[PDB]
RNA sequence: GUGGGAGAGGGUGGUGGAAUUCCCGGAGUAGCGGUGAAAUGCGCAGAUACCGGGAGGAACGCCGAUGGCGAAGGCAGCCACCUGGUCCACCCGUGACGCUGAGGCGCGAAAGCGUGGGGAGCAAACCGGAUUAGAUACCCGGGUAGUCCACGCCCUAAACGAUGCGCGCUAGGUCUCUGGGUCUCCUGGGGGCCGAAGCUAACGCGUUAAGCGCGCCGCCUGGGGAGUACGGCCGCAAGGCUGAAACUCAAAGGAAUUGACGGGGGCCCGCACAAGCGGUGGAGCAUGUGGUUUAAUUCGAAGCAACGCGAAGAACCUUAC
């Protein structure tokens, strides 16, 4: 990106709740391009966390993503002589990936063997406040501002 | 212990760590803080940072002995040296003035070498 | 940029080599005590000149400063 | 000569405030310091940071200039004394009394030397810490001579404008310091810049000549050997001044040009990095290669830009062994 700011590629909204956040979270559930099997899984959680959640899965999934964001991070800097590690606001854009991303991420690492499962309960563990997701963001929040000390390295 | 309420906050900024010094009106200590006590060992001790801290230590340790106004005073150009100054304002201490009071000399001593570079 | 306003303007016919017009001299220091610059003071080469050496005298006399405390920051 | 002017020009005595260090008292507590990080180091026998008092040495902030003074070296806190140079005005006096200057005599930054004194800060050497492949260095902590004063000595330097001194002549513009004037500006002395003619290898110089001329002095005659040897003179010493030869090279060198280059600068690109998704590097196998082996393992390809490459087809053939 050394011309132009990268336009930030639009999504289409969901083929049912018609959210793109929905999408995208899809998306990157997506592996190998089967948008297919990606979907399903999803749509299969959703149906779980109504089976077992009073509310309707839109609310809790929108929920587990607020949670999961981290807004404050910390980047490697170099420092005429040393690599400080850098704490900085994360941009509405990036906090929106890092959740999406983390959610995937920890999920996959659950225990249940169905994946529709794990999503779902990694979802739900999002709402309540638990959960891999929610740690690695409390890990990288935790970093930031624990080398508060060279948040003068603006950036 | 003696209540104090009113007196001078001197920031002694450097390159290389802040110490800050709350004392009577007559100019006598009363408690201080810098870098270094606040926690930070050589490195971040002069971060403007650990002069946030060490500000505010400064400040509560003080607050004990009943302090409530002082009269800031810096001394050096180092970093920090205004992350103090900023926070004593908003840690209670009602900051009555703030004033540059870094020395200088009328050419006097021959600098080490390391501040020379200026005939 | 020093557009302040000159300080030989805004002042009467003074004798520039007396050492004792405390009242107008001091008009020719900074915040500090430092003696300010001719984009300042307004004077020139010669004047200037005269001044300093004047308020040199004054410094010793004990009624004008060698430095003053910087105020506000 | 008379009248005026500017100046860190020199010498002596005195004196002011800021700052550093040390000492004393107070208050205060656990660190300060220092660096890329650190450590050595200092601190509970209480350091650092803060206030008050004292001692001492060295240097003078702002003014300050792109400024001024001096023959050069060089000279800036303030005061008085002693003393040099210099510029302008008046046109008053002498009447060529001028220029230069081998040798001589004097002055001559720093370091250095001698005797005595002083010594705060700084700091060769040195003692330690760190860095490094090593570090007899760069960085950090200490530190003696010295740096300061007097007296004597040394006599060097990128002692530079790398431009000897004096006089005359040859467009201007502009900025500036100091004097005069009828003070829009004219005029004299000094400092800068841009430029006529002209000069120059070029860069550049250009009424502050590197132009055009005259006078006098010094100096050069390819590079290395060599500012050495010897002799002499001077020095307390260190060493200074003068200053070769044998031998040896075809160069050594000045300026400017086009490039290339930089742990130089500015501007700008690329899946270059960053962001991100998947993978290689582990395993088994496929294939090419190095090596090794063999009677032969045909040959070529080699960092990128050789290695599933020439081989889009090796059992015989192909096939070169
Ligand atoms: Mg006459
Ligand atoms: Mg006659
Ligand atoms: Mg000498
Ligand atoms: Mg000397
Ligand atoms: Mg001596
Ligand atoms: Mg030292
Ligand atoms: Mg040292
Ligand atoms: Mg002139
Ligand atoms: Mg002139
Ligand atoms: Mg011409
Ligand atoms: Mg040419
Ligand atoms: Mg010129
Ligand atoms: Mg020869
Ligand atoms: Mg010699
Ligand atoms: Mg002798
Ligand atoms: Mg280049
Ligand atoms: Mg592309
Ligand atoms: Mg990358
Ligand atoms: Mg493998
Ligand atoms: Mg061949």
């Amino acid at each position: 990106a050394r011309r132009r700011r990268a336009e930030v590629r639009q999504l289409q909204p969901d083929l049912v709740y018609g959210d793109v956040l929905v999408t995208a979270f899809i998306n990157k559930i997506m592996r190998d391009g089967k948008k297919n099997l990606a979907a399903r899984i999803f749509y299969d959680a959703c149906k779980i966390i109504q089976e077992k959640t009073g509310q309707e899965p839109l609310k809790v999934f929108k929920q587990a993503v607020e949670n999961v964001k981290p807004r404050m991070e910390v980047r490697s800097r170099r420092v005429g002589g040393a690599n400080y590690q850098v704490p900085m606001e994360v941009s509405p854009r990036r906090q929106q990936s890092l959740a999406l991303r983390w959610l995937v991420q920890a999920a996959n690492q659950r225990p249940e063997r169905r994946a529709a499962v794990r999503i779902a309960h990694e979802l739900m563990d999002a709402a309540e406040g638990k959960g891999g997701a929610v740690k690695k963001k409390e890990d990288v929040e935790r970093m930031a501002e624990a080398n508060r000390a060279y948040a003068h390295y603006r950036w | 212990k003696r209540q104090v309420a009113s007196g001078r906050a001197y920031i002694h900024a450097s390159y290389n760590n802040t110490i800050v010094t709350i004392t009577d009106p007559d100019g006598n200590p009363i408690t201080w803080s810098s870098g270094g006590v606040i926690g930070y060992k050589g490195s971040r001790k002069g971060t403007p940072y650990a002069a946030q801290l060490a500000a505010l230590d400064a400040a509560k340790k003080a607050m004990a002995y009943g302090m409530q106004s002082v009269d800031v005073i810096v001394r050096g150009t180092g970093a920090g040296r205004e992350q103090a100054i900023r926070a004593l304002q908003a840690s209670g201490l009602q900051v009555k003035s703030i004033v540059d009071d870094t020395p200088v000399p009328h050419n006097g001593c021959r600098p080490k070498k390391k501040f020379r570079k200026a005939s | 940029p020093s557009r302040k306003a000159k300080v030989k303007a805004t002042l009467g016919e003074f004798d520039l080599r007396d050492y004792r017009n405390v009242e107008v001299l001091k008009r020719f220091l900074s915040e500090t005590g430092k003696i300010l610059p001719r984009r300042r003071t307004g004077l020139s080469g010669k004047e200037q000149r005269i001044l300093a050496k004047t308020i040199k005298r004054a410094r010793i006399l004990g009624l004008l400063p060698f430095t003053e405390k910087l105020v506000r920051k």
